[PDB]
RNA sequence: GUAGAGAAAAUGCCUCGAGCCAAUGUUCGAGUACCAGGCGCUACGGCGCUGAAGUAACCGAUGCCAUACUCCCAGGAAAAGCUCGAACGACCUUCAACAAAAGGGUACCUGUACCCGAAACCGACACAGGUAGGUAGGUAGAGAAUACCUAGGGGCGCGA
RNA sequence: AGUAACGCAAACAUUGGUGAGAAUCCAAUGCCCCGAAAACCUAAGGGUUCCUCCGCAAGGUUCGUCCACGGAGGGUGAGUCAGGGCCUAAGAUCAGGCCGAAAGGCGUAGUCGAUGGACAACAGGUGAAUAUUCCUGUACUACCCCUUGUUGGUCCCGAGG
RNA sequence: GAGUUGAAAAUAAGCAGAGAUCCGGAGAUUCCCGAAUAGGUCAACCUUUCGAACUUCUGCUGAAUCCAUGGGCAGGCAAGAGACAACCUGGCGAACUGAAACAUCUUAGUAGCCAGAGGAAAAGAAAGCAAAAGCGAUUCCCGUAGUAGCGGCGAGCGAAAUGGGAGCAGCCUAAACCGUGAAAACGGGGUUGUGGGAGAGCAAUACAAGCGUCGUGCUGCUAGGCGAAUCAGUGGAGUGCGGAACCCUAGAUGGUGAAAGUCCAGUAGCCGAAAGCAUCACUAGCUUAUGCUCUGACCCGAGUAGCAUGGGGCACGUGGAAUCCCGUGUGAAUCAGCAAGGACCACCUUGCAAGGCUAAAUACUCCUGGGUGACCGAUAGCGAAGUAGUACCGUGAGGGA
């Protein structure tokens, strides 16, 4: 049998979007995007929970601890995918 | 002001109790404005304290605008305690304390003790 | 207003109910990123809504009979799999 | 400890007078013993440890009596 | 190789056996970038396009061969990885492993900011104190001193 | 008593700015000082001081538009660098075992414990705050997937190292 | 019974008489560290085949002698492991001090530390006290008595019996002999005392008590409701003041612009519960003991009481030093016996050991509810009337506004 790192919920996985102008120009940048983790996530629960709650496969997940407790996540979908025209039918 | 917040049983405010309901239509008993019917409007039910409208008459100052434009003056109508207040009806035009019936279905309303009229009316 | 058809819900239905429930709670959450401000009225609804189907479960689950280590021990079983979905809102 | 398994003889508190009438402390402990005892029942030795006063009780008694008496066997 | 059974440990024979050891070296990586210098913009930063030569002799290491080597006595850590195989141990090409295409894909948590010969670290102060390690340029010099300077940083936070 | 002092004897000067206010902030031009450093990293420590925009009550031994001070937003991305997932030294804790008014002491196999051993990434770009983490190019390690074969395994084990 | 989404105001939409907010009984969830528990660990973390070790239960069954074993292995179930204010019991147990010094003694077996447990614990049903008269398990208060006594007869320590009260409560086992037995062991008789129990006979024993099965019914607790009676003038405001009414099984309290039975929440009195918990009672089961007598001579808590010796505590400091428990060594009898009655010996009187359990009166407060205060009211009262064990200080224990 195979357990997860952690039991997390999965949906607890992901919580918000970053709007900061940086972010923005990320995802006109790279194909990225950012996300803001609870600290219990890995980049296995994040890299299979975009991949199967947005129907785009992703490419890496960098994700940091922020300096307060929180977690946040860069993502870079694969190319083929693109940043912005996905993005914009989630509002940003 | 810690001297005056809402008091608290264990993560709540006590409610106090009043006689008094909205849209009451009441005298004012004693204080200052004294034999003013009113119709009240909103009740602080925390401190007892009973706006009824166009009575109190509060002259305060109002900066409108984020550049100084404005700021024209508004006239609000503030709080009067609710011992303050007793009943009428415009047909027995007269104050009175309040009381309870139950009625010949289960349910039980007010009944102002001096008259016969029912403060409970109907449901709306 | 209250909710007589969780308990005519079986297991398998009330379940996957619970999962469409948080996803779209996910979406809700995300809606406040860009401003979609119907959440307050029906944001918490939908929160206060798994735990109708939390509770009926463990009752359900009670008159059958399972400790709670058991029950616990079950939960698990199940929350080390399942997979997200997409919202049925599309 | 220095406990009999067979009987609860404990060391003894016990003040040593001197001859001005000098009070010390010097706890006082029983002879308790290492030896090897033929536990017939098993037609074999056990090594136990024992206040002698038990080991005079077993002899007088047999050993199994004060065995269950204190319920000590393996 | 064989002799006391795999494996070294010990024995003897022998091997188109004479070369093995390691930094440098060459080529690709880099027919590339990189670049001094040109011509315009500009709220004087910035960007834009172009962009030549890209080589040899000296000296030299307190890096590198390197636990080379010589000399010493006071005689210098362990256990995993990793390489060979016996009771060829439970298990067996269904669950296995190797040459292998060096072909295709995937790739776990925690730290990373800023100070760090310090005004923010330890001396209670924005304390003429203290704080492991790393890089080490020019002229004169035996030198990591000294003196004057590149790189870089500062003119010490009361003045007249 | 408005008295000693203002924390070393590197050293400031100008023009022009910003502003209600300039010796004290910014930009020049010049002078000067360190340079086995008064430079650039990095272990520890600090823990939000970093960046941007406002602010000047208190703090700064003066001043203040300025700050390491107040307010609001923002920021630190690793298969390879460091540690853990590998190993063990000093030491620690030690099942069972022994000993002891109680707590607890001695002690073996085990388990932790690196300051040490195994193990795989460099150059150039970008940018207000990150870059051997992001981008471009070329690499390396581990596990699968595909092919041919041999069927023979992996451990405990005995050895080299 | 209406308005509401905790503190302070919006903010955003909501919910509610097709019971919202809210108040009670019972539930459910209860991330991570912490007994901490899967393994490690710098606590709130990492690696994880997802789950301690100790009992217990069911199975495998090392060693020697395949014996028998214990140990080990596994699948089990889920009970012990932590916390505490003070009170309590136990173990270890000081010192400054008093003696106008100080070694016996006193502070004191106090403080403290460790170990348990309870709402109380410990003690307890007579091998007791007494004194020619009587008592009758324990535990406390009064009082005898600051007496008797002990004491470098120094400092000082200081009982008890009679007397009065609070509270009352008694039982279960070990033999002796009987029915089993892979010779351990279980079953039943047996438990009291100027001496009972093992032995011998009925006219079909009942009343009495305890407990439990679940079950029934009031009494209270955890929500709550109904609940009497007035206005005017004064002056920023009236509950005061002058005037004029009324209630009172309700002038207890808190508020309300300024103090009031008649303004409000209320109070006397009264009604009230799903459900949970309490203190009792009853309806049906087990269980209750001496209903009686007489003549034998069995057993009647075995390395224990004694003694020697070393002590401790007894109010009693080795003193004539009894009783009471302990270290070393010897080591009785049991009822035509044994222990106590302040060395010991006789006679008499009381009690009969070496097995166990047991409610109350009783000491306590981190606390909860009700009430009271010749108690404080802002350097007082808790250290603390706001993020008070906070800021701050120390490496740390700890100190602390």
């Amino acid at each position: 049998l195979k357990y997860p790192r952690r039991i997390l919920d999965v949906y607890q996985i992901l919580q918000s979007p970053i709007i900061t102008e940086a972010a923005i120009k990320n995802i006109a940048d790279e194909n990225s995007l950012l996300f803001t983790v609870d600290v219990r996530a890995d980049k296995k629960m994040i890299r299979e929970a975009i991949s199967n709650f947005f129907g785009v496969k992703v490419r890496k997940v960098n994700t940091l601890i922020r300096p307060d407790g929180t977690k946040k996540a860069y993502i870079m979908l694969n190319k083929e995918y693109n940043a912005s025209e996905l993005a914009k039918k989630i509002g940003i | 002001r810690w001297e005056r917040k809402d008091c608290k049983p264990n993560s709540l405010p006590k409610l106090h109790k009043r006689h008094v309901k909205v849209g009451d239509t009441v005298k004012v008993i004693s204080g200052g404005e004294k034999g003013k019917i009113g119709e009240i409007s909103k009740i602080h039910k925390h401190n007892s304290t009973v706006i009824i409208k166009d009575l109190n008459f509060k002259t305060k100052h109002v900066k409108s605008k984020e550049e100084g434009e404005q700021g024209q003056i508004i006239k609000i109508e503030a709080a009067i305690h609710s011992s303050n207040v007793m009943l009428i009806l415009k047909e027995q035009e007269v104050a009175d304390r309040v009381g309870h019936k139950i009625l010949e279905d289960v349910r039980k309303v007010r009944y102002l003790i001096k008259t016969g009229e029912i403060v409970d009316t109907p449901d709306r | 207003d209250e909710l007589k058809e969780l308990r005519t819900k079986t297991n398998e239905q009330l379940n996957e109910e619970i999962l469409q429930l948080k996803g779209e709670l996910f979406m809700l959450r995300l809606q406040r990123s860009a401003r979609e401000n119907f959440k307050p009225s029906d944001f918490g609804r939908m929160r206060k809504r798994v735990a109708r189907m939390l509770t009926v479960k463990r009752e359900r689950e009670i008159e059958q009979g399972v400790g709670k280590r058991l029950s616990r021990k079950l939960d698990k079983a199940w929350k080390r799999s399942i997979v997200v979905r997409p919202p049925p809102s599309l | 400890r220095r406990i009999c398994p067979f009987t609860g003889k404990k060391s003894n508190k016990a003040n040593r007078v001197s001859h001005s009438n000098h009070k010390t402390k010097r706890l006082q402990f029983v002879n308790l013993q290492y030896k090897r005892v033929w536990w017939e029942a098993g037609k074999r030795f056990v090594k136990l440890r024992l206040s002698t006063k038990a080991l005079k009780t077993i002899e007088k008694n047999g050993l199994d009596a004060v065995a269950k008496k204190a319920g000590i066997d393996l």
